[PDB]
């Protein structure tokens, strides 16, 4: 009854993904190498550069400002 | 000849383990047992 | 022509004539008749590029090649 089990592996590697195939490559080496496989566990996000903006744009959730800090010495 | 009708050590056998390459059609091949 | 060369041998020197025939008539496939392509002892890569030519006219080419080839295994072929 081997051969059922040979067909259930057969279509779940032909259903597949790329991000699997990918993600598989990665832990094979990991394992080989000696590292654990969890902690390799996806960047949908656009940003850009607002240089001097007006005064009177609106501040968002996860911006980062640029700063030029004082001199702490003097 | 019969009419066409009109109505119808030993290996063991698996995908080898690492691939070498994305892309790679995983083939049920004969493997060696280690 | 250069695969297994036997320069004292007339059928395969009658063989150069009948693929220079084959040549002036436009045939694209004149290195057919050549003894050791037609056995499978050689071939070239540059078939590859007439598969890629094809698929332009014939986009089930190269999927059909992998399948006889084995290249891709879809469950059921």
């Amino acid at each position: 009854a081997a051969a059922e089990w040979i067909s259930q592996q057969r279509l779940s590697l032909y259903r597949r993904s790329e991000r699997q195939e990918l993600s598989e490559l990665v832990k094979n080496r990991m394992k080989h190498l000696g590292l654990p496989t969890t902690g390799y566990d996806h960047q949908n996000t656009l940003s850009y550069v607002l240089i001097n903006p007006p005064p009177d744009t609106r501040l968002e959730p996860s911006d980062i400002v640029y700063l030029i800090r004082s001199d702490p010495l003097a | 000849i019969a009419p066409v009708l009109e109505l119808a050590v030993e290996y063991v056998k698996g995908y080898p383990p690492n691939s070498p390459y994305i892309g790679s059609s995983p083939t049920l091949c004969h493997l060696l047992p280690v | 022509r250069f695969m297994q060369f036997r320069a004292k041998d007339s059928y395969s020197l009658a063989l150069s004539k009948l693929e220079k025939r084959e040549r002036e008539n436009g045939s694209n496939l004149a290195f057919m008749f050549r003894l050791p392509f037609a056995a499978g002892r050689v071939f070239s890569i540059s078939m590859l590029d007439t598969l890629l030519y094809q698929s332009f006219v014939k986009d089930y080419m190269i999927t059909i090649t992998r399948l006889l080839l084995g290249l891709d295994t879809t469950p059921g072929s």
